[PDB]
């Protein structure tokens, strides 16, 4: 017998087992609806310090392979389950879940409730939490540990992931017949795009590398100035983990592109960085959005998209500046999902258009930044 | 899992193929896998309790009844497909036969193993701990009755001691991420019930009669059906019980309260312990809520309606003949012959032609 | 492994028990298990070059036989052992079958599936890598000749090709803790050569009988061992080739060189490589080394004695007759049938009693 | 394909495959005959920085189990073998040897030529070498590093597995029935002997309560006046790891204990370790005794007994002070194998009368060093 243990800030606690390595896990607990995707989810550098509960019952049914992985590395802290098949069943597997998890060092958790934690989650808002895996688990120190923690509101988590040295990226996406592509030659790609590393998804710049790109991706400090020197031909501000508020530099710097007229384009935590050097306002919501069904509406087309969702802020749609326009909102909660600057070719989407995984119904999202830098190159 | 009835067709092949010959279906939610299906199992309708042996593990000629079982499909390869893991087929070797793939497979020997060691420790064996991983396999109380050698009254007994019943989930389109004020349930083994019974109500329980059949209908959902709608306008609280997804019956606009579970003794009692109702209706859904009413009556159901011992009184040949005569009504001459040359005589008695009834 | 002789005993029960009924036996050795099991398959003289098949794999009822095989053992076996897992048994299931240990199983288990690779891949696949592979497990020539539908020269030529030969290694029974003038040597796949070859003097091959059976007995082995003692005495350099355990003949005594191998084509032409012996003498082991005369010559062995030519003349019915005849002498009537009928014919012709040889 | 190479000395290399740990060892490479024993040999401390070669092509056949744990840990620098077993089959099998050489991070390679590099020690004489266990295994390096290992020769390995503080075992032997006892009541064993831990064997220490012994294990670098306070029964000296010679520490103790009465006991280094301190010499074999089939005469008796053996240096005959008499001799090379002080009751034996594993055909010489305590206290 493998024993583990998943206790709450709240006293809550949840016994299973075992799946993954020895130890303990800390840090805030969120639940994702996504029945498929899971190891780019636990690949996802946005959930660094967060134990991540799956509703979908069996979770590890296809194993695991490379291409699958949305970064180097797997972010999330702990992984909390119901059930763990016997075995991984896909063409494409290349390690079973569990083993992986070993591998990677993720202190891990199956057959407990997760759906009386989904619905406590829900019902009382996000909670800090602990995972104990070993011999004897104690509960007192897991619920010592989760009430120490101290949590993701205020903590820049995007300076953590971020890489140390820029770098260049122009690899394409995945294709099932053919596979992850070789990276493409820099004079194969028509724009050079500045994409800002707060942690982010491979998948974004693949399919940014897939609309001509090709890439300069920078530490999340780096200085506006630094940036203006490379002639970009369009800025990205990528995914990533904590709260965007106490990012002061990304701030600040955006301040800066936005006295230009560089194309800007922003993905969730990139909205939000987006939002606040405009001036509004970022909130962090009850339970936040972690899914793959969550409908989204385009208000001024008056259509609908099924989308990705991974965040826990959001930015206040009732502060937010004249030259902020909405572009798109939650049909779930009814929370803000886009913005356009009224007076710049600056834009954001709080969603994944990059989806991986996911439905691919926001990708266009993409084109229209692609649209904005071919007209910034007109000029 | 669809349903057959092939035994209602002799002469017809019972290949399963590229044309449909299945007549019904039954459906069954479970928090995994193995859950789902046993509890699928246990709810079709063909006398099944789980995963039943179909061929003996002695029968030196069982391995090629059961090879062709899993190569050509008939209505019966789920059970033959675990009396080859009891065979000593590999699940690689039920691969290649059936192409099901061994993502299913895996799971259907886990329980076979499983089974193995209920068989050896016997009720004995059967501690909280082991029993409730068992139930949370999906095994039921008659089919881990059958392998210990015991009652299923005797394994629902032992539950009864460690405290060992299921808790309800509700559906909702939304793995749990919104809330919901439908009462549409299903049966598990976790921690937290859903189920939230009301204590206001007088409750009335419907059962249907799980899939459909030849003989076993739409009519008696539609009947079924009817009883919850009229005794909703009237003021009652109902529940239906039921697992036949192509029905209104389990329709959740059709009831207060739906229990989308098997129709068994077993599921039943469950539903009644927490529930508690009024009275339930077992003369609606056929067959199957029919068979149950006995039980039910003893097991302290507040069944209503024509009680089990009239309908049984009905349904035997000999308490029938018995009523029949006293009421002074006329009857086709009969016997109830035990051996061939006894019939002969009695046929002779009686006159031809004649009307055999097993 | 045990050599049988039950098709001269039609009545008798050929099933294993505690009483004996095997009439020889043969040894092997290997670097491995695998090796030495399957080089001890291929030296039985029972036809087979190691796991050949005895059930078609199309058969229906092939899993009842292998079932009934392996549950009441046979001299058979341990081909349908193999069979088992072609056939989609498990090493468990088998296990409870045999009762034999696991730890053996899974070995055989490994060779059925690389076997399987082979018949997939066909000659083609048959790179160096994997080859040597398959050779390092014990796998013929022959037996890969099968698989992959090829002459069992054309996998010789292919292992020519790749360089690909075995090294022989010496039996000293201290592990090589000590060094030994003995020349005691087995075949393996392995890096270093033991073999050492003279380079001196005149070599004179002994091929003996494998595993003793009825019409093979030590009478051949008797044979064998004299011409060894006289040779020597003479002055040859003599090298037994035989692997029957019980034997004078493969006793280190009786030779200068002694290699306990497979008395097979394949095996003796690699020892002869590397020996390059003056002759080979085939005619004093009885039936085995007989029935290799011909290709041996073929391959450029040293054929001493009576010519496989001529011996063939004597063993050609045809061949013979034809001699008899030219030499004048007495003859009983014979005639080739073919169909019944003519037989019937051709008996009135000859004349009763008859002589029926198939 | 996960490659494994072992490169010797004189620059002969061995290709295989990986079966241990990933990464690099290096040491004396021995050759041992045992045809079981495996588990027993590799916990063997006097295997420190050696690299065991096993004759027996099939290595793991029965698995591990801790009973069979001649020490807390993996003593020997790495492992070669010709075949690992696709699995294990022993009811006593607790955890395959793959598994378990991962879990004491041992690098062993496997499908090499054991019986070549058998003749190879043999002929040429031990020599030290590196296994490289990884992606691509570079030779050149395995080379390097293999020349630049200092060599055992002077080297003191007792130090280095030694026990920090001391203890107290009162433990027995196991048994089929009965497994692993329970360890011995202080008040229940008759005798107390003080045994320094050279890197002491389990079995010696089990095999010695067998016999009546209450244990006080002390590091080896335990002073005379330290033990002799104690007033010891009689004093143990352990088998243990590289040269008996450089055990200045030990040599002195050994001769102050030799000025006393109190009955002194050696085994293999310990035995050594009371030649020294006798007045004799040591010498590093050609290639030493590893196996579990060597014969061994007791001169006196003029019997034979099969024994297990495990060392690289030896007690040279001709150097024997007269207090000195030759007890037992090696039946394979004609080496010393037992001595008696004729002095003293003072007595060792080159052998491991404790086995563990190999015959138990040298047991009785513990009854014997039982005999001199049992006298002692008559006294
Ligand atoms: N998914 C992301 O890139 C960031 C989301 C942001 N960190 C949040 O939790 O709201
Ligand atoms: N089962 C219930 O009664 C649930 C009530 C509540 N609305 C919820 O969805 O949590
Ligand atoms: N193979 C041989 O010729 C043996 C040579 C030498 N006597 C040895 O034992 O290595
Ligand atoms: N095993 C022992 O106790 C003695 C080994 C010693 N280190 C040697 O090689 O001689
Ligand atoms: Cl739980
Ligand atoms: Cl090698
Ligand atoms: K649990
Ligand atoms: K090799």
């Amino acid at each position: 017998i493998k024993s583990a243990l998943l206790v709450l800030e709240d006293g809550t606690q949840f016994h299973g087992r075992a799946i993954g390595a020895t130890g303990s896990a800390v840090g805030e607990v969120v639940f994702n609806t996504s029945m498929t995707g899971y190891q780019e989810i636990l690949t996802d550098p946005s959930y660094s310090r967060q134990i991540v509960t799956l509703t979908y019952p069996h979770i590890g049914n296809v194993g695991t392979n490379d291409a699958d992985e949305e970064s180097s590395q797997v972010h999330a802290q702990g992984l909390v389950i119901r059930d763990l098949p016997l075995i991984a069943s896909n063409f494409r597997n290349t390690e079973d879940l569990s083993s992986y998890l070993k591998r990677h060092n993720i202190v891990a958790i199956a057959d407990i409730d997760t759906r009386k934690l989904t619905r406590l989650l829900r019902e009382k808002g996000a909670q800090n939490g602990c995972i104990i895996a070993g011999d004897n688990p104690d509960a007192a120190l897991a619920l010592e540990k989760a009430r120490a923690f101290p949590g993701l509101n205020g903590m820049d988590l995007a300076k953590e992931v971020t890489t140390a040295e820029a770098y260049s990226w122009t690899q394409g996406s995945w294709t099932l017949t053919g596979g992850l592509p070789e990276a493409k030659k820099e004079d194969e790609l028509p724009f050079h795009v500045v994409a800002y590393d707060f942690g982010a998804k491979r998948n974004i710049l693949r399919m940014l590398v897939d609309r001509g790109c090709r890439l300069t991706i920078v530490p999340a400090q780096t200085s506006a100035e630094d940036v203006l020197k490379m002639n970009p031909d369009g800025i990205f501000l990528s995914n990533g983990p904590g709260d965007p508020a106490p990012c002061d530099y990304a701030i600040t710097a955006i301040q800066k592109f936005l006295e230009t007229d560089i194309p800007v384009f922003g993905i969730s935590l990139g909205h939000q960085l987006l939002a606040l050097a405009s001036g509004a306002k970022t909130v962090k919501m009850k339970f936040g959005h972690h899914g793959g069904n969550h409908p989204v509406k385009d208000v001024e087309k008056n259509v609908v998209m099924i989308t990705a969702q991974n965040h826990g802020f959001a930015v206040d749609e009732a502060t937010l500046p004249a030259n902020l326009r909405v572009t798109h909102k939650s049909l779930f909660d009814g929370t803000l999902q886009g913005i356009h600057r009224t007076d710049k070719p600056a834009f954001s989407f709080q969603g994944h258009p990059e989806a991986s995984p996911g439905p691919h119904d926001a990708a266009p999202l993409f084109d229209h930044f692609i649209e904005l830098i071919e007209q910034y190159r007109k000029t | 899992i669809p349903r057959f009835n092939f035994e209602k067709f002799a002469g017809a092949n019972d290949r399963l193929t590229t044309q449909m010959k299945s007549v019904g279906e039954v459906m069954a939610i479970g928090r995994t896998q193995q859950e789902s299906l046993q509890k699928a199992l246990r709810g079709l309708e063909v006398g099944a309790t789980g995963f039943d042996p179909k061929v003996s593990l002695d029968d030196p000629e069982a391995l090629t009844k059961i090879r062709r079982e899993l190569k050509d499909a008939g209505a019966d390869r789920i059970w033959y497909i675990a009396d080859a893991f009891r065979a000593g087929l590999s699940v690689d070797g039920v691969f290649n036969l059936t192409n099901i793939d061994r993502w299913f497979l895996v799971q259907i020997e886990e329980l076979v193993r499983l089974e193995e060691k209920v068989a050896e420790v016997g009720i004995t064996g059967l501690n909280a701990d082991f029993l409730r991983q068992l139930k949370r396999k999906g095994f039921a109380d008659a089919r881990l009755a059958k392998l210990a050698g015991v009652r299923e009254a005797e394994i629902r007994k032992l539950r009864d001691q460690y405290d060992l019943h299921p808790v309800y989930k509700r559906v909702d389109t939304c793995a749990a991420e919104f809330a919901t004020d439908t009462a549409y349930m299903y049966s598990t083994y976790e921690e937290e019930c859903e189920a939230n019974p009301s204590t206001d109500r007088e409750k009335i329980m419907v059962l249907g009669g799980g899939p459909n059949r030849i003989g076993q209908g739409i009519e008696f959902d539609y009947c079924c059906v009817h009883a919850s709608l009229a005794l909703r306008e009237d003021g009652y609280e109902t529940i239906m019980v039921n697992c036949n997804p192509e029905t209104v019956s389990t329709d959740y606009d059709t009831s207060d309260r739906l229990y989308f579970e098997p129709v068994t003794l077993e599921d039943v009692l469950e539903i009644v312990r927490i529930e508690k109702p009024k009275g339930v209706i077992v003369q609606y859904g056929g067959q199957t809520p029919l068979k149950l009413a006995r039980a039910l009556e003893a097991a302290g159901v507040p069944v209503i309606g024509t009680s089990p011992d009239a309908i049984d009184r009905a349904e035997d040949r000999e308490r029938f003949q018995h009523a029949v005569e006293r009421l002074k009504l006329k009857q086709p001459a009969n016997a109830t012959v035990t051996a061939i040359e006894m019939a002969v005589e009695k046929a002779k008695e009686i006159g031809y032609p004649l009307v055999v009834r097993p």
